[PDB]
């Protein structure tokens, strides 16, 4: 299952 | 049985000029591929990569492909970001990469969790083993550190490895058991090649042979030697499975006294092999 | 930034017979970054229809591919692999040894 990312750089 | 891994190889690469970044991701679970999203597709979605996931239904790679598609636009604002933290021209081609997901053991106990991120080849901040602080590479990754803990997004990625990453490696081991729990014994034997008056080399092959994991011995009258001894990088044959080969110079009409070692899941007890005339 | 050349094996499938059916393997690893041009070469002219698996890397962040092909091997075909990357000034050829 893809877990997205949260905050970015 | 035993460890099992579930993980995922995302890779982001800019193009300015020549339109938008170019983004893929590729899962496995352990050495076998499972799925791709690749953002150059004519239709870009979310696929399987092993007939057995064909499985799994219509919202699964629906839900995967849009979660997949916040993740290019994540990985274009994070790469301008990054151009600018290093100071870096805009047209420069740079490389952002992730890898994550979890190792659990055969008790299914997370072995180890992962969320790691590499720029340009290098490491650039990870999620530390502890899944609570997080390790930057440079200072450049401390602006980025500083976000994330910020945000607290440690915890979300924390019950995610604990939780999710390993509740779905159980599920989908179970979808393609048949293939993913086998074991295929390598295929092994020894060739036998000349070269000079004072040497021929001796080859020990390892093929067709899963999972990757291999280790082949020389002796030589039953005492070990590894030290001079060529031997390739396990590479696939592209049928899910593994070769290795390990090769030995030994001197012309010795070639007798020497015994390759095969050591695999698949075998029952090691093999020992002996090129015959 | 850090760059990784490529690591090149070229080797068949099954161990080759010649006139029997097999597949042409060039498996380039350990190189950073992912650009790269591969190309199976059947005395030296590219061959139509290779194909590779999904763009892939290692703990170290290094990439991999595997190009393939059907091919049939013969006594007196010379079969290659020519890859380019940024950390290269020419292409390396690795010409198919069908005892490695």
């Amino acid at each position: 299952l893809y877990l997205v990312c949260g905050e970015r750089g | 049985m035993g460890p099992h891994s579930l993980r995922y190889f995302v890779t982001a690469v800019s193009r300015p000029g020549l339109g938008e970044p170019r983004f893929i991701a590729v899962g496995y679970v352990d050495d076998t591929q499972f799925v791709r999203f690749d953002s150059d597709a004519d239709n870009p979605r979310f696929e399987p990569r092993a007939p057995w996931m064909e499985q799994e239904g219509p919202e699964y790679w629906e839900e995967q492909t849009q979660r997949a598609k916040s993740d290019e636009q994540w990985f274009r604002v994070s790469l301008r970001t990054a151009q600018r933290y290093y100071n870096q021209s805009k047209g420069g081609s740079h490389t952002f990469q992730r890898m994550f997901g979890c190792d659990v053991g055969s008790d299914w106990r997370l072995l180890r969790g992962y969320h790691q991120f590499a720029y340009d080849g290098r490491d650039y901040i990870a999620l530390n083993e502890d899944l609570k602080t997080w390790t930057a590479a440079d200072t450049a990754a401390l602006i980025t550190r500083r976000k994330w803990e910020q945000a607290g997004d440690a915890e979300y990625y924390r019950a995610y490895l604990e939780g999710e990453c390993v509740e779905w490696l159980r599920r989908y081991l179970e979808l393609g058991n048949e293939t993913l729990l086998r074991t295929d014994s390598p295929k092994a034997h020894v060739t036998y090649h000349p070269r000079s008056q004072v040497d021929v080399t001796l080859r020990c092959w390892a093929l067709g042979f899963y999972p990757a994991d291999i280790t082949l011995t020389w002796q030589l009258n039953g005492e070990d030697l590894t030290q001079d001894m060529e031997l390739v990088e396990t590479r696939p044959a592209g049928d899910g499975t593994f070769q290795k080969w390990a090769a030995v110079v030994v001197p012309l009409g010795k070639e007798q006294n020497y015994t390759c070692h095969v050591h695999h899941k698949g075998l029952p007890e090691p093999l020992t092999l002996r090129w015959k005339p | 930034m850090i760059q990784r050349t490529p690591k090149i094996q070229v080797y068949s499938r099954h161990p080759a017979e010649n006139g029997k059916s097999n597949f042409l393997n060039c498996y380039v690893s350990g190189f950073h970054p992912s650009d790269i041009e591969v190309d199976l070469l059947k005395n030296g002219e590219r061959i139509e229809k290779v194909e590779h698996s999904d763009l892939s890397f290692s703990k170290d962040w290094s990439f991999y591919l595997l190009y393939y092909t059907e091919f049939t091997p013969t006594e007196k075909d010379e079969y290659a692999c020519r890859v380019n990357h940024v950390t290269l000034s020419q292409p390396k050829i690795v010409k198919w040894d069908r005892d490695m």
